[PDB]
This record gives C-alpha cells, structure tokens and sequence, in this order.
DNA sequence: ATCATTTCCATTCGAAGATTCCATTCGAATCCATTCGAAAATGATTACATTCGAATCCATTCGAAGATTCCATTTGAGCCTGTTCGAAAATTCCATTTGAGTCCAACCAATGATTCCTCTCATTTCCATTCAATGATTCCATGAT
DNA sequence: ATCATGGAATCATTGAATGGAAATGAATGGAATCATTGGTTGGACTCAAATGGAATTTTCGAACAGGCTCAAATGGAATCTTCGAATGGATTCGAATGTAATCATTTTCGAATGGATTCGAATGGAATCTTCGAATGGAAATGAT
C-alpha cells in the first residue's frame, strides 16, 4: 500500500501548483494511477539501462536516459 | 594560441572538435565545424545567462538559481519553444491563474 | 571528469559581471549545453548522411542550427557562428 | 468565529505553490513507492540518492503539467472542478492514451 | 417532396469518408497553396510531384487527426458542434501552442 | 511567372467538411472553416520551411519527396510511403 | 563453396546488408558479427507480424492484394503495433471507422 | 545509378505467412518505409547504449537492449526470442 | 463602500553554509608535418517539371426553408472546502557496516582491411490477371402519412 | 404502426492498369588471411548506500458545517443542415520547353595521424560572503455588517 503514501494533501498541493481551484474527490485515486504508470514506464527503462551496464545500482544517469527516451528530458542531474 | 582565441570564444573549440570526432556523427570533421558550433553554444549560454541574471536581481538576489533560469526560459518565447520538452530541476512554474477562477 | 562550467562562468562574468550561479543552476547550464550540442551534432550528422557526404563542415552546423533553432535565435546564432568562422580563418 | 469563504484559501494555495519550487510530495513515501515499483522489474536493486531525486523531480513536473491541462478541460466544460473525466481527456489528447 | 433530417446525411458522410482513403482536398488548390508558401520562403523552386503528394498526405492526415481531438472536445463540453474553442483546446493540450 | 496570392482560400469549405467527416465530426460551427484554414496554413509553413532548408542545403532548386519526408520526420510527423 | 550468412542464421532478411548499413551509418566504429544477425531477425519478425495482420484484413475485404488501407487496419487494430507506430502516418491508410456514440440518432 | 530496398525480403516473408496474397507497389513502399524506420530506431538506440557505456562496438547485446527499450511488451519478448535464436544458429 | 482578524509581506538582524577564489597537477589540445582521398568542377547528357490550350468532368456555392442544437436560467441536491485537534510518521541526525563499483595490468579474442570473384539482387521488357469503371439491380434505412 | 423515396450495397461486365515473371547485368557480399586493439579478466581497493534507532519537527486526518458548485430541466433564439444546378474550377491529355539533376573523369584542397610538449581544466580545500531563518509590526485582503 505504498501508493497510499502519496497522500491526499500532496496530490492537492501538486494540483495547486498547477492552478486548480477545486478538486473532485475521485481525482485522488485517479492521480494515484497516473503517477504509478508514470513511475512504471520510466523505472522500467531506467532499470534496463542498469542491466545493460551490468550494474546493481540504478544511477541518476540511468534515470536521465530513461526520461530522455520517454520524451521528458530532465536538466540538472548530469545530462 | 588556442582556436578559441583565434575565433574569439569563451567556449572550447578544441574540446568541441574532439567530441565531434569521438561522437560517431560522421567519418570526418572539418575545422570550421567546431568553431561555428562552439560559437552557437556560447551564444545561447549567454542569452540564457542574460535573461536569467535579469530575473535574479529583479528577484532581489545575487546568485542565479534554477528558479531564475526557469523564469527566463518560460517568459521568453523562443527559449520556451526551444526548451518546450525540457524540465528544469527545481524550476517551479511561472505564476498564472485562470481568470474564471478569480473572485468577484 | 568534464564539464562546461569554466566557460559558462566566463560567459556569465562577460554578460552579468556582478552576479553568480548556484551549484544546481550551474548543473542546469551544463545539462543545457550538452543537450543543445547533441541536437546540433545529431541533425548535422543526418544532413551529411542524406547528402552522401562523409564530412561534417560548418555548412552542416549552419543548416542544423536553422532546422533546430526558432526564428530570431536561429538568425542571431547563424550570425555569431559565421563571424566566429571568418574571424577564425583570418586569425 | 470567522472563517474564509470557500475558494479563497484555495486561491491563496495556488499563489503560494506557484511562487515556490520545493518538491510537494514528502520524500520517504515516494522513495518507498520507487523501490517497490523497481523491484517488480529487477531484484534487488539500489539507487543513487540523486536518482530518486531525478525521478521525483520528473514525477512532480509531469503531474503539475497534467493538472494544468486537466484544469483547462474542466474550464472548457464550464466547470471549476477537475474531474477524472478531465484528466482522461487531457491524457487522450496528449496521446498518452 | 423528400428531405432528409439534419444530421442524417452528415452521419452517412462520416460513414462514407471513414471507409475511404482518397485525398479529400482537391489537388490543384492544394498545389498552388504549396507553391505560394514555399515561394514566400525561397524563390525559383520547383517540386517533384511526389513532394506535393507527400505534403498533401501529411496535411490531410494531420487535419483529420486534429478534428478527432476537436470533436472529443466539443463532446466534453456537452456539445455536438465543433467550435474554434474546441480546436484551440486540442492544440494547446497537444502542445502545438500556448 | 504569375503572382501567387490568397491561395488558402482555394481549400474550400466543402473540403474542410470532408476532412471533418473522416475525423468523426457531425456538426461544424461556421467559424471553424477560417480557423481550419489558419491551422493548415501554419502546418504547411512549418513543414515547408524545413523541407526548403533541406533542399537549399543540397544546393538544389527542386524540392524532392525525400526533402518533405525528412522535414516531416524532423517535425515529429513521420510519413510512410515515400520513405 | 559459398553460402550466405542469412542462411547460416536461418533468415529471409539479408544479414550482410544489415551489417553494411550498420558499419556505414555511423552508429559506432565497429560492428560485432552478432549484431547484424540479431537485427535482421527483429526486422524480419516485425515484417512478418505486420504482413500477418495486413493479409488478414485484406482477406476480409475480399481482395488478393495488400494495399495501404490494409496495413493501416492491421496497425491500428493491433494494440502494440499501434503504439510502435503511434507517431507515424500510412500514406493512403485512412482511419478506423469509429463514430462517437452520442452522435448516433435516438 | 542504382537503388536498394527490402522488397524481395518483404515479399519472401509475405509468401511464408499468407501464401496466396499479393502486395501493391504502394503497400510495398509502406513496408520499405517501416523496415528503414525500425532499422534506424534500433541502430540509433544501440549506438546510444555503446556510447553511454564507453564502448566502441555495437554487439548483439546492444541490439537486444535496444529492442527491449523500443518495442512494447509481447512484441519485445517475441522479437528478442527470434533474434537470440538466429544468433545461436549463426555461431554454433 | 464600512470597520475588523486574519494573513502576506517586509524588515532587520545573525550564522549556516554554499561559492569561489586559489594551489596543485596531469591529461588534453597544439604543433607540426605528411599521406590520400573526399570534395569540387565542368561538361556532355538526359528527363521530368512546367506550361499550353482544348476538351470534359466534377464540385462548388448561392440563397432559402425550418429543424434542432446551444445557451441562459432557475433551483434543488450533493459534495465540495475550511476550521481545529490529535496525532502518526516523515525528518533529522549520526554512526556504523560493507558491496558494489572502480581501477589498472596483463591477456585473450574478435573485428578491421582487402583482394579476387561469384552469386545476388536491381531493372527491364513481357504478359497474365486483378482491380475498376459503369450499369442496372434488388435491398434497405429513412421519412411522409 | 404502413409505404414511398433514394442511397447503398450487390450483379457481373469487358478492359485498363498493375502486378509477379522471366532474362541478364553489374555490383556487392563472401572468402580467406591478419596486425591490432578493444574487450575481458582479475586482484586491490575506495566510495557511497543502506541500516539503524532515536528524538524531533511536522505533517496528516477524521469529522462536521453550510456554501456553492453541478446537474437536470426548461424555453426560444439563432444557427447550421439539406436542397437543387448553373457554372466556375478542376481534371485530363497531349506536347513542347529547357533546365536542373545526374553520371562521368579530371585534381584541387583539406583533414587524418602521430609523436612530444606546454598549457589548461579538474579538484580539492580554505574564506568570503550570500542566503536563509528567525522574530516583529504594517499594509492588505477579505468577511462581516
């Protein structure tokens, strides 16, 4: 039940940074799904990079390469 | 004399030539190519550093932080589109509220 | 073991001489240079290939910058590259 | 007794979080979620702390973007409340779905 | 006299054009439009006929895609009629704009 | 030559309608047609600029189907069938 | 004697040529002898899958010959090819007949 | 001066799968486009893998991690299988 | 618009810590010289794009009937948000363990280069058969009554 | 409910177009032989990533009150679909133009390479300073009259 650790107030804070005045009650679980799918697709790709380097540590560069592949290029962690 | 000097550049023409040769882009790299490339790189670094700096002192601060880079990137049209698909770690968002959510 | 930090800092001092950079903002700057490098270099490589030529010249880098950079950024960058190349030859 | 009217503390929350850059999910739960998810792909792995920071930066940036587009969909429907139907339209138009 | 009700010939046209693959813009108008635009970019160009055909395939495919998303936007607004606000919402979320 | 001007009006209202039908559209507000002409106009400009950039780079005066294909891939709208 | 590597790998696709394109395309200075074998395998596999589904759709349209409409039906009705070609356009593919429920008459 | 395509091979595989069906010139051009596209996607991603790992060679292991990254799900597993089997058949 | 508790915002102070200024070093760029090819060039040679008017076909649009969808409005539920308040659990700290990841060094194994040639694959004309253009055809969903 | 209308899906018909075949040309992959080094293996070692357990700062939450949004239902205004058909525009086709692209054999340049050295950029480790975190009232909304 770790997806429940992303609490309702944290989802609402993200929604406020996003400009949202009012949040329906079914949003919170729906967000919890989408976040999880996001983490799956990146972390799968990150882990593939780690496996190819025959490493046991997922590195920030693996994360960055995954994100780049996913169309979500990230600046600030080495690429 | 380094090629950066003979081109008037702060950015490293030699190193850019080596990354070009060593990056599997083509069998052979003319000597004009790292010059013109390192030029473009120094230029864009400078444009971003100017607008970011501006935001850094209009935000009352001495040191450029990612927030200032993010304000610079997103409030400028052509940098924004050039970095459309890029995420600045610790950038935040720039304040915008949909009018219809405002009171009154 | 490599970065672009000394040059980013040099140019920063050139443009805004009394302001500094945070560590992580410098990380943003380094990531930015490497991203833009890779976009230019990549597109130039493709242009070489499409035209059945084995060498990447400044003309490839130029067409690359026109394809990759929007509008006024393209125009300024093309100029400052052409001026670095003529200045480099005559010097 | 005095209580603000519904919607005001929301507008002020919008002002406060659009003015700042801190990560909004508390960090230990997100680390737990990351390690769990990664386990199902390869066992058993470790992480540079900077890798978890990269993931969390990317996650929050994605979610804030998605709430932007979701909110435009709510407004497009003449509502002020984001509903799952809004998220689903945003994601289908983005081509994530 | 016989008159179909509004919406009937529309639905039958949807069925008719979703079953077919022929280009839906007439060919000469589209070609002139291509030469005008390209001329405003560089002068004294010619075109392989297959280049205009590529352009027109890419264009109709892009616009049909866009009308799918526009239509999802009308329906999201409880409407059956696509409006410019629908198109603009599609293009902003697609990230082609704003 | 002759002068090319106002050719976006040659994309007629019925053809925007046909494109709308293949896309599943039952009913079209009257302001759609000029908006469609707007978007088409941007689309072709952004494709054609890049294609012409490839053709100029090839020191050529004829735009080739490959130049269009490269531009479209570059633009994120990869096309099969001329390849 | 002379027998081609495509035969030694059991392939319809040309391992030699995939090897020459690999060397001649600037992906790296050197191409192991295993990489073109495995690539030509993946390409032949995906060609086989597409042609499989296209042939099926051509045989429900009662025709002998695969046409782009048929490739397009195959791609868009298969979930995973659809995603593989999410951002691709089949010239002369058309679209999938789909009418939003709420536009049907009542 | 002469050009290359994959037509003979696409046509061979077509005969294997659907032995009495034909393919039009445009459908073949679509197929050629598909092979060249996927070739470029695999080769590109593998090249990236070699560079990322400080290696000068693209081995069959590169092509394989490439295929894992680029193809969805069941397509990946089948394709990795078909490739690994061609490679062992090729060496031993 | 009226005065009134919130809270935001600014302010001014002090140290906590992050930048950067600098000593050191060793690895990378320069130099300088040379082989050899990729790129540039001209010139003869297609060829296919542009243009022509004529004929023919196909699609457009102008303007009006009235169908019906969009929107403005009320109005009543149901479901949001905001006030604590207790309270768990995230955080911070620090200190330990130790496994992974790295780094050379000696070494093995596999990839280039190349020359000759043979086997394949590209292209061409040749021809067989699928696709299509059209025409009447019955079928059928829609619309009037 | 019944039946007429008109569009569509279905009948081969009669031939144009498009393929899948057959014949060979020229070029490329295979073959067979290597310096050549990138990959690998191993033995030694350092860095970073739990782990852990305790305080600690702090979020989180369940639960209610009542605001206010959302949804359903309602009426008429206005806007959009359908309709016929003259005709403007496109499509077609046959052809002549001429211009740019492409194949070809000539070298002009330019970039590879590699050895030997200076100089530069990485790194670490010390101070200079900015930033951050306070506590503390003042403008400022923002809710109640």
């Amino acid at each position: 039940d770790n997806i429940q650790g992303i609490t309702k107030p944290a989802i609402r804070r993200l929604a406020r940074r996003g400009g949202v005045k009012r949040i329906s009650g079914l949003i919170y679980e729906e967000t919890r799904g989408v976040l999880k799918v996001f983490l799956e697709n990146v972390i799968r790709d990150a882990v593939t990079y780690t496996e190819h380097a025959k490493r046991k540590t997922v590195t920030a560069m693996d994360v960055v390469y995954a994100l780049k592949r996913q169309g979500r290029t990230l600046y600030g962690f080495g690429g | 004399k380094t090629r950066s000097s003979r081109a008037g550049l702060q950015f490293p023409v030699g190193r850019v030539h080596r990354l070009l040769r060593k990056g599997n882009y083509s069998e052979r790299v003319g000597a004009g190519a790292p010059v013109y490339l390192a030029a473009v790189l120094e230029y864009l670094t400078a444009e971003i550093l100017e607008l970011a700096g501006n935001a850094a002192r209009d935000n009352k601060k001495t040191r450029i932080i990612p927030r200032h880079l993010q304000l610079a990137i997103r409030n400028d049209e052509e940098l924004n589109k050039l970095l459309g698909r890029v995420t600045i770690a610790q950038g935040g968002v720039l304040p915008n509220i949909q009018a219809v959510l405002l009171p009154k | 073991k490599e970065s672009y930090s000394i040059y980013v800092y040099k140019v920063l001092k050139q443009v805004h001489p009394d302001t500094g950079i945070s560590s992580k903002a410098m990380g943003i700057m380094n990531s930015f240079v490497n991203d833009i490098f890779e976009r230019i270099a990549g597109e130039a490589s493709r242009l070489a290939h499409y035209n059945k030529r084995s060498t990447i010249t400044s003309r490839e880098i130029q067409t690359a910058v026109r394809l990759l950079l929007p509008g006024e950024l393209a125009k300024h960058a093309v100029s400052e590259g052409t001026k670095a190349v003529t200045k480099y030859t005559s010097a | 007794p005095h209580r603000y009217r519904p919607g005001t503390v929301a507008l002020r929350e919008i002002r406060r979080y659009q003015k700042s850059t801190e990560l909004l999910i508390r960090k230990l739960p997100f680390q737990r979620l990351v390690r769990e998810i990664a386990q199902d792909f390869k066992t058993d792995l470790r992480f540079q702390s900077s890798a978890v920071m990269a993931l969390q930066e990317a996650c929050e940036a994605y979610l804030v973007g998605l709430f932007e587009d979701t909110n435009l969909c709510a407004i497009h429907a003449k509502r002020v409340t984001i509903m799952p139907k809004d998220i689903q339209l945003a994601r289908r138009i983005r081509g994530e779905r």
